[PDB]
RNA sequence: AUCGAGAGG
């Protein structure tokens, strides 16, 4: 019921793609040499500029069918300008001392790999990827 | 049409003339003197061939073919090749006369498929329409007649010639391409 | 033909190699020639081939034929239907043909054999011959009107 | 003026009102329309029974046009459904008969109008089943024209009616409906060759809504209040009573599902 | 020949068809009046009396209702006209004729009856209109379009017919063509396109759009899926709710081209418990075509559960379709000016080579060219260069048009529309072609009176630079003409001697069937097959597999099948088993590796020798594949565990398995040994899928789930068995007859006329050859 | 046959401009669309009804019986 | 042909009821239960003869034997108990 | 059926309120599937529909001659100046929803032709029916209250299937059933039987 | 012929229950409701107003086939709530806000001079 | 009606086929459809 | 009945 993990990541490049809506982003962790991601989001429901350092969080909670906002004292979860929820579809090893996580936000695809992180990431259906401005 | 040597000394040109177009559109507006079809073939600007006759001649599509051809052009215009020919002896008086009634019918059949025309020539024997005038006289065996015969909106020039704006058989229906319901 | 081939570290690999064709057929001297190697070489008819190598090459370049125009269509029938056919046409020594000279020829059935054609002449050779009819057939059990031994039919329920 | 939805009619005439619809959902827009276009009552003739007819014309495409044809339906709330009605064929509150004959006197053809046609029935005070002539002359529309030597000779009765039930009983023959002139809520995708904006005319419901700007993100919660509507009458009701009979047939209708679940 | 092979038949109806949405694939639309008029004797029962009864006193008139009325004495009792119509009441042992009813069954039939597949068993629901309705996707194997076609109805009055028609004749049950071992359905048209443009990333659905698909699905799980993007706005990715309706519990994955996990193209799907994992929905994943969703759900569950998916994917896309719409147009075949000045240089290009190499052929300075006249190799130089220039103008075309040019969304989708119809429409329509000729010259030395004397350019010939848009030349289009002429009299002539053909081999095989012994023999009993098939398996249920022991250097092939417990590198990795510490030396077991490793090498030999081309993929009984990816999802096995598995049980378990497996049951030593044969190839590949390394390596199978993949392998394959009595003779002819109309038109004979010589064994040969190798 | 009452499409009344339509292209030598804009139908579902009709009745009534 | 009895136990033909098997006694079974035949299973809610045949195939309670027949005669006589349904 | 080869049946009909509409309201009397185009290859039809629309508009009729050389780009910019888009594609609302529809549908005036066969004439229904006298079976045609004919291609489909039953009650049941009496000594219908 | 006339789209007949209402199965306080005799007209609005209410998580309009006039709802709404409650409400809403619509269209008519 | 009477039969090398020597004499898309196709051809 | 013609897929 707590975070998986957290980073700062520094986008280079973001890709277009075929598709107008959505972009593929190729961005690496600030600051560390492990951590390199390549994540597909929607640039119309929050557009990533080039060059931007924007926060990665990849939390696990916070079947039951989904509930519109009953009120605003339900509360919500992050400060995150940007939320999705979706499932892994593999967890590998890159290579020998490097773990990738490859994880499905609804369509949408972003691999990330780095060897801390396995053992905090389990095989659960269930993430949510927080991206904060 | 004759194609012959020098008319005006010129050039080698149709044996017709616009005047005598000219007086042929005035006896089509009497209805003076008459000049008729027929009389054109007694001046002999118009002469009739078999296929025999036809393998021996040299034929022009266009009248525009003949005239000297001493550039910019719209791109949707169709490629036509220079025919490159000295001498025609006869110019076709229009190429959509080689097409059939019912392909007189076929709107824009030089833009489509050939298999689609003759497909829609039949089914436009199989089309209803108001045969004649006199059928509420007529006693046929079996009659269908559209209540309200609407003229075609896009019309071949020979189709004034086919009474079939005068006697239309079909409905300018408003059409829309979508998918819509599944049906 | 570029055809393929094991290399010698047992991969696949394709070499190109040097095929000749030929307009006509004369297999027996054909294949006793030198420079060729008389196990690869194959016929267009299938007929010649039969003769020359065995009824069972003739069935494999059979079903070789039919499979080139299902490839010529692309269209793709399992491998069965054209075997059974070409076992049909195989079993018999000599290849039998689908028209009636061959299979409608052949004794077994009577009533099959006149449903397809030649009716006539059939039954009255048959009435001649005083063949008796089984009556196993099919197409005999559908003049009959009884119920034919289909796969439902086959099978005789009883009670225990 | 009143919470809810407000209405700025940009023009008015009697055959059509233009008007602004604000603060509206696009659902309710979408349902008065096609309350407007089919449930709203009329009167139209219902059956047509001919003694003589020497007309060209088919007996059957006559009462077809004759089906067509507009009659006055401002006082058809006090015209009664005949279905409603204990008559056992028409009364005179439920139906509206029109009498018509005419025949060709004159060697040149001897045209028929709606003006021609002549009530039998009682109108009871009430503007039910006259014919509707917008045409400047008064002349009706036409139903036939007969050559001398013919007289046709017949009976209508006109009931209530509906448009979903039939298309003549229509009262409005075509709505405009405008959304998102300027495509903010980008609800539909331009096809473009080259530039969209230069293939696509810019509507003229684009001008009274400020333009967009390209500065801005576009905003996915923003929906679409504003929508710019014509309305065009057939005569047989004001545009003003149609448009406000379609507002109260969409109530009835509420209000009979409602009543509907305190039965249950 | 006429009646006794075809009667005509009571209880029969026909009528025209038409295609409807919402009714489900085995419902057949049946007009009320049909079902009035057609009756079902029905044996009354204590349970049917009231229904019955009722039927009755509702008349012929108002359906249901009863026609006739049959006694126990049988003396008939007619509805229409009875002093006692009111007054009867229902006494036991009597017949009533029902009118038909729904959710009953009844035969569907197209006539040209090419196959099986054109006459199958459906569900009755009364329409209120006139016309047959029916599934969009059971258009295919009908080869049905809505053009005025008209299609048959046939009624069942007996109970054990209407069981032989729900048992065996059923839509569902039919779905999968034993020919072909593909699916005859798929999902069609504005489906199959919607369902493209739905599974597109850019395509988001909003929640009320959500919540009425949830709805449309009609078996819904109630749970509102967690949405795709949540804080901006709760978005839904349209894979999400299609998702929804794809059943759980089945796996697929297609890799094409750049099927890269991050997947930049989108190209190929993955779905784990009928979630949609990545991909844009292509018309092979939804196609008739084997290795599509509908061949898996068909296996995994049934065939029931398969006509509901199509019912529900069917009903969601429609929806969300009906939304977006679609529009053909006439700019979707205009192509941009820049791109046109390219088709026309093309063309032109094309048009001085063939100048150039006329004019070499003017100064007779051509290379002789064995086996042919020096003409015939311009003329075919000449084609050649033509078509390559239509080919490289219709490239420029597609380049050229957009994404969302609709042609190109119907391709893409693959419902409609080719490459050469593009071409065709924006650049050049190509060549006429007749006779396997270039235009003739009718007029001596002329193709046309207006064409000089001989002229042997591509216009005199008949080529066509214009496109359809553009608009051909009188002489283009009397050349067109000539063209479209002799292709609908090939046409015609292929439709009749298709139909003989057909007829002959349906006479010739019709009377072989399986007998119980499982030999193919015809009536008298001659063995045509020892075994059906040569394996006596159904046709059914075989899809293609890639044999990995066959291609590939021995070197890797060692490397992943080969498990040394003696050398260090060899022996497997501890993590891989729990044993393996243990495993190091335990030479006893190592011995069972390399007799497992000398099958396995003795099993390559052997197919090695079968294919020389050594092709991977083969038709074959049971997808193993699938099986293990269901047995991943199942235990959810995080793979980093070591096997429960001992490394004799594989091995020992595999050789049981095949043990298992008996295509014949008899225990004769030739019955044996046929099973065995029957088995070779199926066995080569068992042990090539799971060897005990590969088990080991590919996933960490726990015991139990090794266990269950066996049973089920087992289990598979005797599903897969072919069932005794089943007609194949005449399913072979079938089975040929119908890609034989399909069928349409370096020289040798080919089609209809190669497979006439064929069939007629004709000594003679039109185009004999000999293949010198 | 005659003129129809209204446009299929929308349902504008057009059987009282056709009388009208004749006699504006007559009196003004009007160009058919200006015709149609005078007779105030805007929308070509109502133009067609209009342009695309042809009185058979006029035949019909050329006849004696 | 004539007295072709086969063992029991010495039985080839396939333990798995053929399509045609059951389609044949279901529709058998469904025939005479619409004939006011007697029902060995407790049914709920059935009123289909079918639906009450499939459920007896189910129970396997049909007391029918098919006669699996061979190309020489020889019969192999099975329960439909025997025959496993799958 | 269309101008172009375009032939099909009516598979529903729908009330203007629910066919989708423009801004100008207009609703087509004709809906057709994108999808029977591209696979005809009938680009005359939506040269056509084009054509019309621009003639609607200018109320001067239109050429449709074959070999009259005509721009598509100029009928285009006809369609400009009259102000609807040179494509002829116009934005659409759905007719349920009131929603714009996402894609713009071509929408023009197309002549379409009624043809002869309609569908009440054609169907035809007989559960039981006259017979002729010597076939024993169903008489032909619908005026006849005639049964269809089951097909040799249908038989053959039907041991494809499998169902003898079926087969049998249609080769027999639906059709010529007989019974006769035959003596065991000569398998000929020698015997003659008085049942009473 | 086998057509159904254009009459039993607008009226119930042999008693049919302009609505019916029966519990969802699988969904705690859903319910779907068969509107008879009733076009996508209402229902559009009815859904719409629907999906305002907070209470309201689940509401969408089907209709099984376009021959037929029948309008198929299904409702789910919070606990302690009325599904048929939540439905009563949006229709009188929708009945409040036509009425105050009519009311503002009409006084800008009598502004309106033509 | 005009197409019945401008008909052409010919009794039965190619004779079905659009032959160069038609043009300007035979409609070239004109015939039956299926079974004697350009065997009967309009003028 | 038969023959013929035509048309539809
Ligand atoms: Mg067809
Ligand atoms: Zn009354
Ligand atoms: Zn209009
Ligand atoms: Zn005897």
């Amino acid at each position: 019921s707590n975070t998986l993990f957290d980073d700062i990541f520094q986008v280079s490049e973001v890709d277009p793609g075929r598709y107008n809506k959505v972009c593929r982003i190729e961005a690496a962790s600030t600051t560390q040499d492990q951590c390199k991601l390549t994540l597909d989001i929607n640039v119309e429901l929050f557009p990533v500029a080039a060059q931007d350092s924007l926060t990665v969080t990849i939390a696990s909670s916070l079947t039951r069918s989904w509930r519109p906002p009953q009120a605003g004292d339900r509360s919500l979860a992050d400060d995150y300008d940007y939320v999705m929820y979706g499932t892994a579809y593999k967890f590998e090893e890159v290579s020998k001392d490097l773990i990738a996580v490859y994880y499905s936000f609804g369509g949408l695809l972003m691999r990330l790999e780095g060897n801390y992180r396995n053992l905090n990431n389990l095989k659960q259906e269930n993430a949510y990827l927080l991206i904060r401005r | 049409f004759i194609v012959e040597d020098d008319e005006s000394l010129g050039h080698k040109e149709l044996k017709v003339r616009k005047g005598h177009i000219a007086k042929l559109m005035a006896t089509e507006y009497q209805d003076v003197e008459e000049y008729t079809w027929s009389s054109l073939l007694n001046e002999g600007l118009v002469e009739y061939i078999d296929a025999e006759e036809e393998e021996s001649i040299l034929i022009a599509m266009q009248p525009e073919d003949l005239e000297p051809a001493e550039l910019d052009v719209d791109p949707a215009k169709r490629i036509r090749v220079s025919h490159h020919a000295t001498t025609f002896t006869h110019c076709e008086i229009h190429p959509s006369m080689i097409l059939g009634v019912a392909a007189s019918i076929i709107p824009f059949p030089d833009h489509n498929q050939s298999p689609r025309n003759t497909y829609q020539s039949a089914m436009g024997k199989q089309a209803m329409g108001v045969f004649l005038t006199n059928y509420n006289v007529r006693m046929d065996t079996m009659a269908n007649i559209l209540y309200y015969p609407q003229k075609p909106l896009g019309t071949t020039r020979a189709m004034e010639y086919l009474k079939f704006r005068e006697l239309p058989a079909g409905q300018n229906a408003i059409v829309a391409i979508a998918c819509y319901s599944g049906y | 033909y570029d055809r393929k081939v094991p290399s010698p570290t047992g991969e696949y690999v394709k070499e190109p190699e040097w095929v000749l064709e030929t307009d006509g057929v004369n297999l027996s001297e054909v294949m006793t020639v030198p420079g060729i190697d008389p196990t690869r070489i194959y016929t267009n008819s299938f007929i010649d081939i039969m003769e020359v190598l065995g009824i069972e090459a003739g069935r494999a370049a059979l079903y070789k034929e039919v499979y080139n125009v299902i490839a010529s269509d692309g269209s793709y029938v399992n491998y069965r239907h054209m075997a059974l056919l070409v076992d049909v046409m195989t079993t018999q020594g000599g290849l039998t043909s689908v028209t009636r000279h061959g299979f409608n020829r052949s004794n077994t059935g009577a009533l099959m054999r006149c449903s397809f054609e030649e009716t006539v002449e059939i039954l009255f050779e048959a009435g001649a011959s005083a063949e008796l009819d089984d009556c196993r057939g099919v197409s005999e059990n559908v003049i009959l009107g009884q119920m034919a031994p289909i796969g439902t039919g086959a099978f005789d329920v009883m009670i225990d | 003026s009143e919470e809810g939805p407000q209405v700025k009619i940009r023009e008015a005439s009697k055959d059509n009102v233009d008007f602004i619809l604000s603060n509206v959902d696009l659902a309710m827009a979408n349902s008065l329309r096609r309350v407007m276009i089919a449930e709203i009552p009329t009167l139209a003739i219902d059956s047509v029974e001919v003694e003589t007819n020497t007309t060209v014309l088919a007996d059957e495409f006559i009462a077809h046009r004759l089906g067509l044809i507009p009659l006055q339906s401002m006082d058809i709330e006090q015209l009664e459904y005949s279905r409603d009605c204990f008559c056992e064929d028409h009364c005179d509150k439920c139906s509206v008969v029109l009498t018509l004959q005419a025949f060709g006197e004159s060697e040149s053809t001897t045209n028929v109008y709606s003006k021609d046609l002549v009530i039998v029935s009682n109108l009871m005070g009430r503007n039910i089943g006259h014919p509707i002539i917008q045409d400047k002359e008064g002349n009706g529309v036409l139903i036939c024209k007969l050559r001398k030597g013919q007289e046709l000779k017949l009976t209508c009765v006109a009931k209530k009616g509906i448009a979903k039930e039939h298309a003549k009983w229509g009262p409005a023959a075509a709505i405009e409906f405008e959304y998102d002139p300027w495509n903010k809520l980008k609800h539909t995708d331009y096809w473009y060759e080259q530039d969209s904006a230069k293939e696509w005319p810019q509507s003229k419901n684009c001008e009274y809504e400020d333009p967009p700007n390209e500065g801005d993100p576009f905003d996915y919660k923003a929906q679409a209040d504003t929508f710019y509507m014509n309305v065009e009458s057939v005569g047989s009701i004001p545009v003003d009573q149609v448009v406000v009979r379609g507002i109260d047939t969409l109530q009835k209708k509420v209000a009979s599902i409602l009543l509907a679940l305190t039965q249950m | 020949r006429g009646n006794l092979m075809g009667k005509r038949v009571d209880f029969s109806a026909r009528t025209v068809i038409s295609g409807d949405p919402n009714l489900e694939l085995d419902q057949v639309g049946v007009p009320k009046s049909i079902a009035k008029t057609l009756t079902y004797p029905e044996v009354v029962t204590p349970y049917n009396i009231d229904r019955l009864t009722q039927l009755v006193r509702n008349g012929p008139n108002e359906h249901p209702g009863a026609k006739y009325v049959i006694r126990d004495s049988g003396d008939r009792i007619d509805l229409r006209y009875s002093k006692r119509a009111g007054d009867i009441q229902l006494q036991y042992g009597w017949k009533v004729e029902r009118h038909i009813m729904d959710n009953d069954p009844v035969l569907f039939n197209r006539q040209p009856s090419l196959h099986k597949m054109s006459m199958m068993a459906h569900r009755v629901k009364v329409i209120p209109y006139s016309t047959f309705r029916l599934n969009l996707s059971v258009t295919s194997p009908y080869n049905a379009d809505f053009d005025g076609d008209e299609m048959n109805l046939h009624v069942p009055q007996s109970e054990e017919t209407r069981a032989e028609l729900s048992q065996l004749c059923a839509v569902p049950l039919q779905i999968v063509s034993p020919q072909s071992n593909k699916p005859c359905m798929g999902i069609v048209q504005d489906t199959l396109c919607g369902i493209r443009k739905l599974t597109l990333r850019d395509t988001f659905i909003e929640l009320d759009q959500v919540l009425n698909m949830l709805y449309w699905v009609p078996d819904w799980d109630g749970v509102i899926p967690t949405p795709a993007i949540i804080k901006p706005k709760p978005l839904w990715s349209g894979k999400q709710i299609l998702s929804v309706a794809i059943p759980n519990g089945i796996h697929l994955q297609r890799f094409d081209e750049g099927t890269t996990l991050l997947s930049p193209k989108d190209n190929g799907m993955l779905i784990i418990d009928g979630q949609i994992i990545f991909g844009v929905v292509e018309k092979k994943t939804v196609g008739s075509s084997n290795g599509g969703l509908i061949h898996v759900v068909t296996r995994e569950k049934g065939p029931q559960v398969c006509a509901k998916l199509f019912g529900n994917i069917q009903k969601v896309v429609n929806f969300w379709l009906l939304h977006n719409g679609f529009s053909t147009g006439i700019g979707d075949t205009i192509a941009d000016g820049p791109t046109m000045r390219e088709i026309t240089e093309t063309i032109a290009e094309a048009k001085k080579k063939v100048l150039d190499v006329t004019k070499e052929a003017q100064a007779n300075l051509l290379t002789a060219k064995h086996g042919m006249t020096l003409r015939e190799s311009f003329e075919d130089n000449v084609v050649r260069f033509l078509n390559e220039a239509r080919d490289k103008a219709g490239r420029l075309a597609e380049v050229n048009l957009k994404d969302l040019n609709n042609v190109k969304q119907m391709v893409m989708a693959g419902s409609k529309g080719s490459f050469i119809n593009i071409a065709q429409m924006s650049a050049c329509v190509g060549q006429q072609s007749v006779e396997g000729k270039r235009i003739a010259f009718g007029f001596v030395d002329r193709t046309l009176p207006h064409f000089s004397k001989d002229d042997y350019s591509p216009e005199s010939k008949g080529f066509v630079e214009n496109s359809y848009l553009r608009g051909l030349t009188p002489q283009e289009f009397f050349f067109h003409a000539m063209g479209g002429r002799e292709g609908l009299i090939d046409t015609a002539v292929k439709t009749a001697e298709t139909g003989y053909i057909q007829r002959r081999l349906v006479k010739a095989l019709e009377d072989i069937m399986v007998h119980y012994d499982n030999t193919t023999r015809n009536s008298l009993g001659n063995v045509i097959q020892f075994i059906y098939g040569e394996d006596g398996m159904d046709a059914a249920h075989i899809e293609k597999q890639s044999l990995d022991t066959i291609g590939g250097s021995d070197a890797a092939f060692e490397k992943r099948y080969r498990v040394d417990l003696l050398n260090t590198d060899h022996t497997l990795d501890p993590s891989l088993l729990e044993s393996g510490s243990e495993i190091l030396g335990d030479l006893k077991l190592q011995v069972l590796l390399d007799e497992e490793y000398k099958q396995l090498v003795k099993d390559r030999k052997f197919l090695r020798e079968v294919f020389v081309d050594g092709e991977a993929n083969w038709p074959l009984p049971v997808n193993i594949r699938r099986i293990i990816q269901n047995a991943q999802q199942t235990f959810h096995i995080d793979h980093t565990k070591p096997s429960d598995l001992t490394i004799k049980d594989i091995v020992l378990g595999v050789k049981d398995l095949q043990e298992n497996l008996l295509v014949l049951r008899g225990k004769n030593e030739i019955i044996q040994n046929a099973q065995r044969d029957a088995v070779t190839l199926f066995c080569c590949l068992l042990r090539s899928r799971l060897a005990t390394r590969r088990v080991l390596q590919e996933y960490r199978l726990t015991k139990q789930a090794f266990d269950w993949v066996l049973s089920n392998i087992e289990a598979q394959f005797l599903r897969s068995v072919v069932h005794p009595g089943e007609m194949v003779g005449v399913l072979a002819a079938q089975s040929i007859g119908e890609p034989a109309t399909q069928m349409t038109l370096k020289k040798v004979t080919s089609g209809v006329p190669r497979l006439k010589e064929i069939l007629n064994v004709a000594k003679n040969m039109k185009t004999p050859s000999l293949t010198v190798y | 046959m005659i003129v129809p009452v209204r446009c299929f499409s929308c349902g504008k009344v057009v059987g009282d401009k056709w009388e009208s339509y004749l006699n504006l292209l007559q009196e003004d030598e009007l160009d058919e669309g200006t015709a149609l804009s005078r007779l105030g139908l805007k929308r070509y579902c109502c133009r067609r009804m209009i342009l695309t009709h042809v009185d058979l009745i006029e035949k019909f009534l050329r006849y004696n019986p | 042909l004539k007295e072709k009895a086969i063992p029991k136990d010495q039985r080839a033909t396939t333990p798995y009821m053929t399509k045609y098997e059951r389609a044949r006694i279901l529709g058998t079974r469904a025939l005479q239960i619409s004939m006011n035949a007697p029902v060995f299973v407790d049914l709920e809610g059935e009123t289909d003869p079918l639906r009450i045949a499939m459920k007896e195939l189910a129970e396997k309670k049909i007391p029918l034997v098919i006669r699996r027949y061979l190309p020489d005669g020889s019969f192999e006589d099975w329960s439909v108990e025997e025959l496993i349904v799958d | 059926a269309s101008r172009h080869g375009q032939k099909g049946t009516i598979g529903i009909t729908y009330r203007r309120e629910d066919m989708p509409f423009t801004a100008e309201g207009i609703v087509p009397d004709l809906i057709i599937n994108p999808h029977a185009i591209p696979s005809r290859m009938t680009v005359a039809h939506l040269i056509e529909c084009l054509l019309s629309k621009v003639a609607a508009l200018s109320g001067n009729e239109g050429d449709a001659s074959p070999f009259t050389d005509i721009t598509v780009e100029g009928i285009s910019k006809l369609l400009r100046e009259h102000g609807y888009q040179s494509r002829g594609f116009e934005v659409m609302y759905n007719g349920h929803t009131g929603k714009k529809l996402m894609a713009q549908i071509f929408f023009g005036p197309t002549y379409y032709q009624r043809l002869r066969h309609m569908v009440d004439d054609k169907i035809h229904a007989r559960a039981r029916g006259p017979m002729q006298v010597l076939t024993r079976q169903p008489v032909e045609g619908r005026s006849r209250d005639g049964g269809l004919r089951f097909g040799e291609m249908e038989r053959d489909c039907m041991i494809a299937h499998g169902a003898a039953s079926f087969l049998k009650e249609r080769l027999m049941e639906a059709s010529d059933a007989f019974r006769v009496h035959i003596c065991g000594i000569c398998g000929l219908m020698t015997v003659i039987a008085k049942l009473n | 012929m086998n057509a159904p006339d254009r009459f039993e789209l607008f009226l119930l007949g042999e008693g049919e229950s302009k609505l019916k209402i029966d519990p969802d199965t699988k969904a705690p306080n859903a319910v779907v409701i068969t509107f008879e005799k009733e076009d996508h007209t209402l229902g559009n609005l009815i859904r719409a107003e629907l999906l305002n209410d907070r209470k309201v998580l689940f509401a969408a309009y089907k209709v099984e086939h376009p021959f037929f006039a029948r309008f198929k709802l299904r409702i789910q709404t919070t606990e302690g709530y009325d599904p048929k409650d939540a439905l009563k409400n949006a229709c009188n809403s929708i009945i409040n806000k036509l009425g105050a619509l009519k009311t503002n269209f009409e006084t800008e008519w009598n502004l309106q001079t033509l | 009606t005009l197409s019945h009477l401008r008909r052409t039969n010919t009794p039965i090398a190619k004779p079905r086929q659009l032959h160069n020597t038609h043009w300007g004499l035979v409609c070239p898309a004109e015939t039956p459809e299926g079974q004697a196709c350009g065997l009967v051809k309009n003028l």
